[PDB]
């Protein structure tokens, strides 16, 4: 019971949704996302720099 | 500088010469109070018949002392005077002079004057948008947004 | 002070590697309604 | 500060000069309680046209006192102080004054002009609703309810 | 409370200051039953022009007494009272002031505004009743019997 | 040439005949001094009716005294004359004439015709210029802008 739409952008896809709480003339819109994540190994990458 | 409480009520004796250097009589102390707790009474009933004017009540329980600060912008010393001088001069059992009830109308019209605010009658909300205005779905621009009910949920049934 | 142009001006916009890089071929579809909040995958 | 009864009655007496704190003549008692018996009388009258504005009225049996709390808003103060003048003037052989009058009648509607309610005219119930709102075929939703 | 007869006259007489204690003067017991006598005649006219309104008459030989219950509410002890003292002032020979006018019709008014009922019109009686109705088997009625 | 505060108080006496100069009789100090805060409450009153009118309010806290210069314009000097007369006349248990009433419309009316101000009613926002009006050079003329936020 709430209208909403679907933004995709490089891929990914944003839920935005629109509500009216409050009679003050406010009306309100949010977007989400949720992603996850996973380290597979290691010792198969990490930092560097310059040496002298 | 600040329009202090009571000095209002010498304002209304003065005016009317029932207490002033002009006449040569002293202010008799018996009558300030009385003429304080009818500006009190008065105030509380102008709070709904005209709007708010910045007035000052005594905070808790406990009579007004005269040299207290009334709060009023100085615009509004003259009606309130005024209103309360014909209010309290039956006190004494004496008729008002047609010039005191013009000055009195005077300074409750500029009154009046400046605390005015016309309505503007918004549109009714089954009154459609025109093709003009370019509506869109996922917004309501179809149509005016009248006064939204503000019931939702489970608390409406 | 009164007229306003329609078109905003420009603004600053960052740059995307990182995602375009990173593995996104074994994790994609698998965090369904049954899996649950997380899954696993095995080792050599 | 509560507006407890026989203030009301001590208002009207100074208001015309019948008495007040400094008059070196005074009322007697008797006249005091005759007051706050009209005060009651005159508030179980207004119980039918003005409305109802939260007065407190004596329960038991016990009479009205002068030092009870009438429990009116400080806001009615002069409207019911200048009812009571006019409706007890008479009682001392005396006759009111235009200006007493333009103050009471400007009092009388800042009073009234509080209760106002302006009722709203409902559907006949007879009244076709809309076809465009969608109603219900087996709900009884093609007809406004009316009343009750 | 009660409002005995007697409340009603003494209140009339300390109006307009015949007999009250604000005037020195004290009640003569004749007055007091022209009052009372002059009451009961009144409420026993009043039972057709402006309707009944409860008061309670005496039995056999009536012989009213101030000590006697009314039965009256408390709400129309101030028009009971000016009415009274209307139809009174005429024994002692003195013209009502404008003021005292004002207040009694005011209190007449309010009395007739709490006891106003307003007849609704019903159908001929010969009025058709529409196929909407359901006149088979909803209702027997193919016309409105409309009088009682 | 410099109207003050003070001299207002004593042309509203004068008039009526008060305190002239030449009365064998002169008024107490006190009055001047509440004429002088009457004079300030009137103007600061004047504020919302009849409009600014270039008047000198005294300082942000030191209490207004007779000398104190008051900027009026001297044509405006008749009109607020007569306002502060009409307005503290009845301090003194009085009454006005019907001459000093007109002689006071009067002034009244002349004050009022100088600083009268008549708005125009610009177009309603979405009326249409017409082809008359080459619209092309500009890209948003097509219609009237309106009155500014």
């Amino acid at each position: 019971s709430i209208d909403s739409a679907v933004a995709t952008y490089e891929g990914f896809s944003i839920r935005v949704h629109k509500y009216a709480d409050g009679d003050a003339n406010v009306q309100k819109m949010r977007f989400d996302l949720l992603p996850a994540y996973v380290c597979f190994n290691p010792h198969m990458g990490g930092q560097f720099f310059g040496n002298p | 500088t600040v329009l202090t409480k009571g000095e209002i009520v010498l304002f209304a004796l003065r005016k009317f010469a029932i207490a002033s250097n002009a006449s040569l009589t002293d202010v008799e102390p018996q009558s300030i109070e009385d003429g304080v707790n009818d500006l009190e009474d008065m105030m509380s009933e102008w709070m709904i018949n005209p709007g708010d004017i910045g007035y000052a009540f005594a905070t808790g329980d406990e009579q007004p002392l005269p040299d207290d600060e009334s709060g009023l912008p100085r615009k509004y010393k003259h009606a309130v005077g005024y209103q309360l001088l014909l209010r309290m001069l039956s006190d004494y059992s004496l008729e008002p002079t047609p010039q005191v009830l013009s000055n009195a109308q005077r300074s409750y019209d500029a009154l009046m004057t400046d605390t005015l605010v016309v309505p503007s009658m918004r549109r009714r909300g089954d009154f459609p948008v025109g093709q003009g205005n370019k509506y869109d779905v996922f917004t309501s621009d179809r149509y005016y947004p009248g006064d939204l009910p503000l019931i939702d949920g489970d608390i409406p049934n | 002070s009164q007229i306003v142009l329609k078109k905003f001006l420009p603004g600053f916009m960052s740059d995307l590697v990182l995602a375009k890089t990173v593995d996104r071929q074994l994790l994609a579809g698998e965090i369904n309604s049954s899996t649950g909040d997380s899954v696993s995958f095995k080792r050599p």
